[PDB]
């Protein structure tokens, strides 16, 4: 469809190995950054503690709670508490969850994210459900209880972005490469005896043609063909991380044309 | 049912006033811990 | 204590606008725009596109200090061509560019098994 | 002789000797309780001394510190002295 | 104290792989490297997270109060 062109290699619920082509390096990057820092997500951002006789400190536990990825599929149908017209938090802008655990058995009792319970009204939007990907539906190991110890908390999920705190980040890592065959000569290989023999040839050298011995340096070639791979953390479907990445970037520029306008 | 103090060891919820020195029931642990607050604390999840 | 709130990176405080347009004096047909609450993500972008325009004589950006979220964009264009327009142009040109990318992707997504 | 010190909330009388930190956080036993968030120059231990009515003896939190009370311990020495150890986290 | 929830460097969820890792070692008699790769921890930033953790909580739980 004339313009930037995707060409997927691998795909699963977690990764999306692909090849962007026919685009400016600047755009590949801005998109690369946006995915890492500005895609909205839901995450625990307030913990009220009724009882903690655990071996850990409240803020210690609270910190982990926020790191627990939550369902953020329909995150757009949720508003930022700062915009919402209520007083603090409400179903229109927040998801409330609870954690009650007691060391009943004499064996060490584990507390997982599965043990979290939504208490607010999700009004039909897939949101706030603690993500689970392990082979036993346990989720993240929040704490451990000895017999007799207790943990009664009250969380409050809210919409956020990585720029504010890395807990709200939907991305895990983002592979990024170009010109696997150092033809644009963007880098100068450090070596002891042989540049070529000492530096491992990358995956993507296969998807390209090695330059020819006698060709004079191509001084007009630019940087197109970027080999990326996005890893989602679960709060959102991989395909989405990318898509919404392009979306937010799009809305950003839009917020600017609208600035010149009402300017 | 309330409890102003706890005991360093038997965990038994003690609670007495002045002239009561500092001992628990059977656990003469002259220690005693001050018991948490009911005024629930909020925490930034950051 | 001295650390500013993190939301101040993307939220315009009070009295601030997303853009402050000022006329450059050193040269003709030159403008300096100040983007508040934005970083390299938009900066290098609008810069790169602005450079694909031939009637554009100058385009560069810079965030003077990492502590604050704002960058400056200076554009110089051919007589008759308003810099403010080149920006609008670069923007739209970008927005379109992405829309296409968005599609192509959602398209290739479906053709995948898993 | 007939002159001690007491761990309790003070409320100015004849001497008024006290300090800028607020005592609102203390309990009537003169000690804050675990869970209470403290900061500024707040008072952690309320104490008083009648030197020949109330002269404020008390421990305010370190000026450049501020956390949450983690544990208050009340004990006795070998001379039967009332002891107090406030740990802030 | 306990398994950090995520990899400090990239964000990968890791707090849900501690017990599995422990089993991969005991009941399956595998080695840490092979064990870690099977849990999907491919980049060293994520590998070090698990391979270097020290579960001191299992010692804290041993105190009575
Ligand atoms: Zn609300
Ligand atoms: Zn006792
Ligand atoms: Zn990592």
């Amino acid at each position: 469809e004339e313009g930037p062109q995707v060409k997927i290699r691998e795909a699963s619920k977690d990764n999306v190995d692909f090849i962007l082509s026919n685009v400016d390096l600047a755009m590949a990057n801005s998109l690369r950054r946006v995915m890492i820092a500005e895609i909205p997500t839901l995450a625990i951002d307030s913990v009220e503690v009724e009882t903690n006789t655990t071996v850990l400190a409240d803020e210690f536990i609270a910190h982990r709670l926020g790191l627990i990825p939550l369902q953020s599929m329909d995150i757009e149908q949720l508003e930022y508490s700062r915009d919402c017209f209520c007083e603090d938090h409400c179903d229109k802008c927040s998801v409330v969850l609870t954690l009650q655990a007691f060391g009943e058995s004499e064996s060490t009792t584990n507390v997982y994210s599965k043990d979290l319970v939504i208490v607010s009204n999700l009004m039909g939007r897939n949101i706030g459900h603690p993500i689970i990907q392990d082979k036993e539906g346990n989720g993240v190991l929040i704490c451990k209880l000895r017999k007799g110890q207790e943990l009664k908390l009250t969380c409050v999920a809210k919409k956020g972005i990585a720029k504010e705190h890395a807990k709200w980040g939907p991305a895990a890592a983002i592979e990024f490469e170009y010109d696997p065959w150092n033809k644009l000569k963007h880098t100068d290989y450090w070596y002891e005896q042989d540049s070529a023999k000492e530096w491992p040839q990358s995956k993507n050298c296969e998807y390209e043609d090695p330059p020819n011995e006698g060709d004079p340096f191509d001084y007009k070639a630019q940087a197109d063909t970027f080999y990326m791979n996005v890893e989602s953390v679960g709060s959102i479907p991989v395909d989405q991380v990318v898509v919404r990445g392009i979306d937010t970037l799009q809305k950003k520029v839009a917020s600017i044309l609208l600035a010149l306008t009402q300017m | 049912a309330t409890l102003k103090y706890i005991c360093a060891e038997c965990s038994s919820k003690l609670s007495l006033s002045r002239t009561d020195a500092v001992r628990c029931k059977d656990c003469g642990h002259r220690i005693l811990l001050k018991a948490r607050t009911k005024r629930l604390v909020q925490f930034e999840a950051r | 204590m001295n650390a500013p709130d993190r939301f101040e990176l993307f939220l315009l405080g009070e009295g601030e606008s997303k853009l402050k347009i000022d006329p450059d004096t050193k040269a003709p047909n030159a403008v300096v725009i100040t983007f508040e609450k934005e970083d390299h993500t938009l900066g290098n972008l609008i810069r790169a596109e602005l450079l694909n325009d031939r009637k554009v004589l100058f385009a560069a950006y810079k965030v003077e200090h990492p502590f604050f979220a704002r960058f400056k964009l200076r554009i110089q264009t051919t007589e008759g061509y308003d810099p403010k327009d080149a920006l609008k142009n670069a923007c739209n040109s970008i927005i379109n560019k992405l829309g296409a990318l968005k599609t192509n992707f959602e398209t290739e997504w479906n053709l995948q098994t898993l | 002789m007939s002159i001690t010190e007491t761990f309790e909330k003070p409320q100015r009388t004849n001497t008024l000797r006290m300090k800028h930190g607020t005592y609102d956080k203390l309990d009537d036993d003169g000690l804050i309780a675990p869970g209470v968030r403290v900061s500024g120059e707040d008072v952690i231990i309320g104490k008083t001394t009648p030197i020949s009515s109330k002269r404020d003896a008390s421990t305010p939190l370190r000026s450049t510190e501020n956390g949450i009370v983690d544990q208050v311990l009340v004990t006795t020495n070998q001379d039967g002295l009332k002891f107090v150890k406030v740990r802030v986290r | 104290m306990i398994v950090p929830v995520r990899c400090f460097s990239c964000g990968k969820v890791v707090g849900d792989k501690w017990e599995s890792y422990l089993n991969l070692l005991q009941e399956d008699e595998l080695d840490e490297g092979t064990a870690l790769s099977r849990l999907g921890l491919k980049r060293y930033c994520c590998r070090r997270m698990i391979l270097t953790h020290v579960d001191l909580i299992e010692k804290f739980l041993r105190y009575n109060p």
